[PDB]
């Protein structure tokens, strides 16, 4: 409802970062480490 | 044979396409409400489908 | 670099494989 | 009044809103068995409480 | 035509204006007694003047 | 339902838009002179193609 609506895109992964680059470094390793077993790659908003 | 379907007034901020059906108003069941009388038809319903 | 093209998944422009410039179909090739 | 020209709804169409009685007015039916009244019908202005 | 499910006004009412024509057309009448033509009537396209 | 007052059209009025079919359903007629279906009739639902 705002006039240029980038902040509330980019908040939530509408419009804003890869999957991978907001993250803390952290959890790339953790989320990529446990790839085959106990996968979490789902819940994390790739936008296009 | 036509329906003139109108809505004002929006921000189309992030707009992604339309998609539009036609089916029963007999197989419609009403979310709305709990129990849902005149809904006879237990058929499938594609609203639902 | 011609970003401002590819569809970007995310701040990552998808560019594709290395396979997706040519061709090799021929009859038992 | 008296359209006799068959094109049907030039009027702006509104959504009908999620509840029992704004899709038809059949004559439906209660949960166990017994049909309930339609909407035209005047019946259904009363809470008919077994 | 043929409606047959009787929920009725699925169509966004707009407001009556203020003036007499789009309220009813029944037997009006004028104010010293006799009676005046309804809207319906195709009487009341001249200015009938006594 | 059995309206009874003839005040009629309270109901916002969208326009007709630009093709055949949203301004009567009369008995039509062809470019050469037979007679093409009404709109109402589900004739009209499959491709005519001599």
């Amino acid at each position: 409802a705002t006039p240029s609506m980038m902040p509330q895109w980019s908040y939530m992964h509408i419009a804003g970062q890869d999957a991978s680059e907001y993250l803390s470094p952290g959890l790339v390793q953790f989320a990529r480490a446990t790839d085959t077993y106990f996968s979490l790659g789902n819940k994390f908003r790739n936008p296009t | 044979t036509s329906v003139p379907i109108s809505i004002p007034s929006r921000n189309w901020a992030a707009f992604r396409g339309w998609s539009f059906t036609r089916l029963k108003t007999k197989e419609t069941p009403s979310l709305g409400s709990g129990f849902d009388p005149y809904f006879t038809y237990s058929g499938s319903v594609p609203y639902l489908d | 670099n011609f970003a401002s093209l590819a569809p970007r998944h995310g701040s990552r422009p998808f560019m594709g494989t290395w396979n997706e410039i040519g061709t090799s179909q021929l009859n038992g090739g | 009044v008296s359209f006799k020209g068959g094109v049907f709804s030039p009027y702006l169409t509104t959504r009908l809103p999620a509840w029992a009685g704004v899709r038809q007015n059949v004559m439906g039916s209660n949960v166990d068995g017994r049909p309930v009244a339609p909407a035209n019908s005047a019946t259904l202005t009363y809470a008919t409480v077994g």
